[PDB]
């Protein structure tokens, strides 16, 4: 499987990848000087996890796509919107009730898994964020969370 | 006016931002309109006043400037600062940060700050001549010509009283005039508000009235316990005369001399202040405004 | 319009008092929260409007449209403006329609049905012969001339979608 | 907004040019007599529009509702709303209705009358025969079909109500 | 509101401030170019309403009224209103007026046309006898009766403007 | 204030993996919150107290840089950590761990601790060393100099006033008189109601309270125009001590000599009068009656 990647120089960020091919190997001497390469299926470093509350106003140098999603509604649907994507979910519990949408897995409704009802047929799980992207209305409160990512 | 925007994080570098770039001989129009973000969100900083910090050069050591923030939305995490001479000064590339300060008088209680970014000063047609640093020697020498000052003083002050000391041995036969003007004194002292000044300082942004009364062995303030004084509940209730003078957020208040009362100060959850002395108690009772601190006044 | 706040022994008072009534008097004239005598803006909430509202201009509600053959050849075209549909009857009878039958093609929209039952009245071409067609809540139009297997029926009217 | 006089010498000006500044500020969101882009209020005056109204959610007109047997059986349903009347022909002829004969039984209210004589076409149910009924400004509704003793009347749409 | 600059070192400074003021706070009550909750006032602009609109007054819309004799003694009576004409036939068939035949004495003007041919079905007196009339877009209206050389033709409805 | 949020183990080998960015001014609102895991699980440390170790380059020994930790949920196994002035003292690439431990009688028992993590301390315009009047310095040393200026440049003059008091006081049997009259005569002229009367004409057949208060920059009174004082809105506000006479329609309002001021009288629509001259006021607040005329007092 992947594997968390850190380097002494750029502590800061992390690479997800794996052992791919080494290079070849001198069969003397008793000091040997090679390569090997390390193939990341992602090619983006991730920095450390953040939680931000409705929009997101750091300066992202590549659009992110988020982590998890905390929406908490106030009335009757849910109709998440920044302008470019929509993410709707008729017939939600409404009346202050939490919605999970983790990104790096499946939806959750208040604390039970709920996949095959939770979001509706016109709904996305592609969003990705900018560095001025705004959620914020007075319909929910969403706790967004999402990793910086550089190349 | 022009602007600069800018987002800076106090967790993340601030590389990723565009380039500032600033012109030499630009005096107060070119600002750097600021978002301060902690960990992606906006950063709340009421109660603090921002500040930017230019960093000196490495290789002279001059160049640091330190100068407070005009126009700032503590709430919603944003800044205008406008370029000052000072950090339009070195022609190239700049470093600086903006540090958030608290301070209590002389002291710092809590200061948090921004990290560092770059900036760029472009050459202007103009050159401002920058004076070498000395802010020491403006300090030793105010020192020194207030010490003179001392000196001098004594001095003329000493030849005056014994050039007339003929007509201060014969100004008062007795002391006819002196034990009248004692007996004003000792009044003076008591029922005039002179001496006694203490500062109270309040969440309104008006004149809140102040009341003053002095009173011994209340509850809980006599020396061998509750009810081992004379008169339970405490003695004779003085009202206290008081001259009122006020500054934003600040009251004094000016009582008589023999009301001068240094003591545990304590604070009440809404509108008065107590000064305890062992038995002593001095009671301040705020009107439409709540004591937010108390403390003898100090110049 | 955002503002500073103005104190006793303020910084830059003069300032901060004329940025102020600028940013006030900016929103009097465009922007902000306030609706003006000019420009093009979006307004939010119930607005009651207890006197004479005149439009000089144009009036524009939600719209939608929708066509289909009913059944025997018949096609009705309808366009949603507000609470009413508007109409139209056209096609040609291709088969056999028998009196009081229900046109089971294609049923109207929910969107688009009544909350009673309309009759549309309509007219073949060529002749003196008058039709209806009825439009229940339910979308399942029903002819309501006699049986017919031939002719050229036509009808432009409105219905409403409410009760 | 209510505001206090600002003037030379004033005790506590900064404060009073700051709570106009607000008090004014406040009316510019919420309030006062001023229409804005948010909240339910309500709107006094004639509201003339140059300009292109466009309406998302709903427009609300007055509405009334009425029902009434005309005569002979014949009931005819109507709803006002604004300027329009919607109607509705139902019910079945009971008695001899003759040609050009007035509905007698009762008549359609001053409120839902027409400035203008109304002609309402009409179809019977099983055959291709047609009719109208008129309502004239009265309400006194007139049968322009021919002489009829049974049968299904049927028609739905609208008339004006006002006239130059 | 007109305003005057507050400054540094101005002349006048608390007349200035205060004139200000009451320039600014006199608009949030009557006139300028904010929009009020009392008063007659004219609207520029497109105004999109998202929430529900409720006139209680009345709403009125441009109105435009036209009649013409179309041919053979058949009159139409029209009011256009918005985006929406009501018609009224009447008079009385006066000469043979051919099956799907142009009536061509009079057309509809222009602005009384619409988008798409619209059908008005209408009634003979005396009689269970229905027809048509069609009216093009070019207004050149059509009768879709068989031939009738005399009757009294009737019908009052709508029929919209646009498509 | 920021916070670092961090979950640290004490078995998987990290070594320096976990890097905390500080600044060298920052005081008491940078704080690391650490969880604290073993094997994949929250750590319980109940009954240890956890201590803040920095290992700091050139500054090492036996106890190189060891605080105790404050704020901790031992059950939870998370914890709170200020940093510290000391902490922030080495500018610089550091390298820090938590150490938990418990104590007998002055000596060890048990102490286990998580694994180091890298401490970052980037330099302030304060840590920086500056030139100033040709010598080198950094902002701690020349704050306390100044203050030091300060403090016995204060002392220094409390002695003054003392010294030459006691020259004409204490010296002369005669001439502690003169020193009592000039304190007492100032007093007089500023705290009590002694030779300022105003006429204030009024509208009821009573006794209305009257109010005076005296203010120096007020809106519209600076010499330099609008907004050109020191303290915008006005300065200090002094409330006058009053002595209030009543005759038909008439107060007589006595103010101490000091409040004497001879300007321009102008009526407000209220129960208000102002008399303003050049940049002082001096403000009159009449309750329950409009004032009607107002002039100084001619006899």
């Amino acid at each position: 499987e992947d594997v968390p990647i850190i380097f002494n120089d750029d502590l800061e960020y992390t690479f997800y990848g794996r052992f791919k091919t080494a290079d070849n190997v001198a069969g003397d001497t008793n000091s040997i000087i090679s390569s090997f390469t390390v193939l990341c299926s992602d090619p983006f470093k991730h920095g450390k996890i953040q939680s931000v509350k409705n929009k997101v106003i750091e300066v992202l140098p590549y659009p992110v796509k988020p982590d998890k999603l905390s929406f908490k509604l106030l009335t009757e649907g849910l109709l998440a919107t920044d302008g470019n994507y929509r993410l709707k979910s008729s017939q939600a519990k409404k009346g202050d009730f939490l919605e999970f949408d983790f990104q790096t897995g499946d939806t959750f409704l208040n604390g039970k898994v709920n996949n095959n009802l939770l979001d509706l047929d016109s709904d996305f799980k592609n969003i990705r964020l900018t560095t001025g992207t705004d959620f914020s209305s007075s319909n929910y409160e969403l706790t967004i969370q999402y990793r910086k990512a550089v190349l | 006016m022009t602007e600069h925007f800018i987002t800076l994080s106090t967790t993340e570098p601030n590389n990723n931002i565009g380039i500032v770039k600033l012109r030499h001989a630009d005096v107060n129009s070119q600002a750097i309109v600021a978002q301060i973000v902690e960990n992606g969100q906006p950063k709340n900083f009421e109660g603090l006043q921002p500040f930017f910090c230019l960093m000196a050069q490495e290789a002279t050591g001059q160049g640091v400037s330190e100068e407070s923030v005009v126009s700032f939305d503590a709430k919603n995490g944003t800044l205008k600062y406008v370029a000052s001479d000072n950090a339009l000064q070195f022609v190239g590339r700049n470093e600086a940060y903006f540090s958030f300060r608290k301070q209590e008088g002389g002291r710092w209680i809590e200061q948090f700050s921004t990290r560092t970014f770059h900036y760029i000063v472009e050459k202007s047609i103009y050159s401002q001549p920058f004076k070498d640093s000395n802010y020491w020697w403006t300090f030793k020498e105010l020192y020194r010509i207030f010490n003179k000052y001392i000196e001098d003083g004594k001095k003329s002050w000493e030849q005056f009283v014994e050039a007339n000391r003929e007509i201060l041995e014969s100004i008062d036969p007795g002391g006819v005039l002196l034990a009248k003007v004692i007996d004003i004194e000792k009044i003076v002292n008591e029922k005039v508000p002179a001496g006694f000044k203490f500062v109270l300082e309040h969440d309104s942004e008006y004149q809140p009235e102040v009341k003053v009364t002095s009173y011994k062995n209340a509850i809980g303030t006599e020396t061998d316990g509750f009810d081992s004084g004379p008169v339970f509940g405490g003695g004779t209730i003085y009202n206290v005369p008081v001259s009122l003078s006020y500054d934003r957020q600040k009251v004094y208040v000016e009582m008589p001399k023999s009301y001068t009362l240094a003591g545990d100060i304590i604070l009440i959850d809404d509108g008065t202040l107590l000064v305890i002395k062992e038995t002593q108690v001095l009671c301040f009772k705020m009107s439409d405004a709540k004591i937010t601190k108390g403390y003898v006044f100090v110049a | 319009a955002s503002i500073k706040k103005v104190y006793r022994g303020m910084k830059n008072g003069a300032e901060t008092i004329n940025d102020d009534l600028e940013a006030i008097n900016s929103e009097l004239t465009s922007g902000g929260n306030v609706v003006h005598k000019t420009g093009d803006e979006t307004i939010a909430g119930k607005k009651t409007f207890t006197g004479n509202v005149e439009v000089n201009g144009s009036l524009t509600l939600p719209t939608k449209s929708w066509s289909g053959e009913l059944g025997g050849g018949i096609i009705l075209s309808l366009r949603k403006k507000g609470t009413t549909v508007e109409y139209s009857i056209g096609g040609e009878i291709s088969s056999s329609i028998l009196a009081n039958s229900n046109l089971v093609n294609r049923s109207v929209p929910n969107e688009f049905c009544p909350r009673n039952r309309c009759s549309l009245v309509g007219h073949m071409v060529g002749g003196w012969n008058a039709f209806h067609i009825d439009i229940p809540s339910s979308g399942v139009c029903q002819w309501f001339g006699p049986t017919a297997s031939s002719g050229t029926p036509r009808g432009t009217g409105t219905y409403p979608i409410d009760s």
